[PDB]
């Protein structure tokens, strides 16, 4: 009975940033629309396809 | 352009699936047919090149060389029928396939639109050549000859690969048309100097520049007849074609960087002609004569005038034909006396009369007798160099004099004098050898009636 997890009814506000974390860096741009074939295929030297 | 490539490839299954009594016949028939078809490529436009597709194109420079290769393959087969008669069927088929692969690679070099594809195929030509030289050669020096040739070519060509890839990275493309239109001047920085060298030395090794020419005598002496034929007729002109193609992106640094090579070639022509004056081996004499003749083409390319380029193309075609015929004549003499010593067999003018006439005509073409295309090319190059500098005429005239001297000396030593008494195996010349000489000579004489065909794109 002394090991059970209890609810505590307090009035102090819940801390917004307990870790004092900085601003998370902006993520990289995420993808785009549909895929289309390469302009002229593999542009590797003399290969036309 | 596939109208020529596809039949060349189909030659291989044809020879592999042909009866042992019909490899040579079928090969000759269809190689001659391929040459007849490739004759259609000579209809070049005045200004624009024939752009068949994205990969292959042909201008007034590529077409004569393509025709020369397609015409030379049957000649090589006819010349190599003799000594490869007691070989097993599989090895005869292998030799024929090596020749066909060499011809195919040469066609795809002369037609390639991309510099890197041109490099790939022009280095791919080494493998069939090397195999031919080291497998069917007669002497024990064929092993060293193959190494010298292979390593000279590779040491010349690898920096060319590096430079081509660098140019692809910097300019964005290696296509000949784009690299010609989007051309830009090279500065005098050391980096541009070394890029110029990397682009130039590869072809300077191929058409032997004096100093880098040591592989040519070994290769031409130790190789079989057909191998010497290709090496002299097409594999040397590969360097000239590559240099004439790449000199577009090497200006204006050439004006100042060409002096060492110009002097080297203009002195090496005299040196090699003098060496021919004092040679004891017929094939070595012919090889050094080839070096001396290609020195003029090197000079013409390094001068970069329209007359120089026309003379270079004409000399390339003419020299290829003449050197191939000379090697064939020497091969006949060798197959008769089983030795390449020039002084061994003498007085052949009395035992083989028609072969003597063939020797005479070949020597006359070799010494640039008017109005042969040899003289057309030599005179155009001489005029271009005289315009470049009047002093050049001294070396040009001395070279012409020594060339006439050594050619007529070869004619006198071989086809003149008293017959060698002890030699008794000299039989009457076969129809095959005479036909080979006739097929070497008649196009050469006919080209003088229409020299415009082999005068290059600057005509």
């Amino acid at each position: 009975e002394l090991s059970k997890v209890t609810k505590v009814k307090t009035d102090r506000p819940l801390p917004e940033n307990p870790y004092h974390s900085r601003a998370r860096p902006e993520p990289n741009p995420e993808a785009e629309g549909d895929l289309k074939p390469a302009k002229h295929g593999s542009r590797l030297f003399f290969w036309t396809m | 352009m596939l109208k020529i490539i596809i039949p060349t490839t189909m030659l291989l299954p044809m020879t592999w699936m042909s009866k042992h009594n019909m490899i040579w016949i079928n090969a000759t028939v269809h190689s001659l047919l391929i040459s007849l078809i490739s004759l259609s490529l000579l209809n070049q436009l005045g200004e624009n090149s024939l752009n068949f597709s994205l990969t292959f194109f042909s201008d007034s420079l590529s077409a004569p060389l393509l025709v020369l290769t397609t015409w030379l393959l049957p000649l090589m087969l006819m010349a190599s029928q003799s000594h490869l008669s007691k070989e097993t069927t599989t090895r005869k088929k292998l030799y024929i396939t090596m020749l066909i692969l060499l011809q195919l690679f040469l066609i795809m070099t002369f037609t390639a639109t991309e510099l890197i594809l041109f490099y790939i195929l022009f280095e791919a030509t080494l493998v069939p050549t090397l195999i031919i030289i080291t497998r069917w050669g007669n002497q024990t020096e064929r092993l060293n000859a193959g190494l010298y040739f292979l390593f000279y070519t590779l040491a010349g060509s690898l920096p060319l690969l590096v430079a081509l890839v660098y140019i692809q990275n910097t300019t964005g493309s290696l296509n000949f048309l784009i690299i010609h239109y989007w051309s830009h001047p090279l500065s005098n920085s050391w980096s541009n100097i070394f890029m110029w060298l990397a682009c130039i030395m590869a072809f300077m090794v191929k058409m032997p520049l004096y100093g880098l020419h040591l592989w040519l005598p070994k290769a031409h002496v130790e190789a079989p007849i057909a191998g010497s034929m290709v090496l002299a007729a097409v594999l040397l002109k590969l360097g000239g074609y590559g240099m004439m193609r790449i000199t577009t992106i090497l200006n204006p640094l050439t004006n100042y960087m060409a002096y060492p090579f110009l002097m080297l070639s203009m002195w090496g022509m005299i040196m090699t002609s003098s060496i021919c004056l004092r040679q004891t081996d017929l094939k070595s004499l012919i090889a050094y004569s080839s070096v001396s003749h290609m020195a003029l083409v090197i000079v013409a390319i390094m001068i970069q005038t329209p007359w120089s380029f026309m003379g270079a193309t004409a000399l390339m075609i003419a020299h290829g034909l003449t050197s191939s015929m000379l090697f064939c004549l020497a091969n006949t003499n060798y197959e008769r006396v089983h030795s390449r010593t020039m002084i061994l067999a003498r007085g052949l003018q009395t035992l083989l009369p028609l072969m003597a006439t063939w020797w005479l005509m070949a020597s006359l073409t070799n010494l640039a007798l008017p109005p042969s295309i040899n003289l057309i090319g030599e005179l155009f190059i001489i005029t271009a160099s005289f315009s470049w500098s009047n002093i050049t005429i001294i070396l040009m005239g001395m070279n012409m004099m020594i060339t006439a001297l050594y050619s007529l000396y070869m004619l006198i030593t071989t086809q003149r004098g008293k017959y060698t008494h002890h030699i008794n195996n000299i039989k009457a010349s076969f129809t095959r050898e005479n036909a080979l000489m006739a097929l070497h000579i008649l196009p050469l004489l006919l080209l003088t009636l229409n020299p415009k065909m082999i005068l290059g794109p600057l005509y």
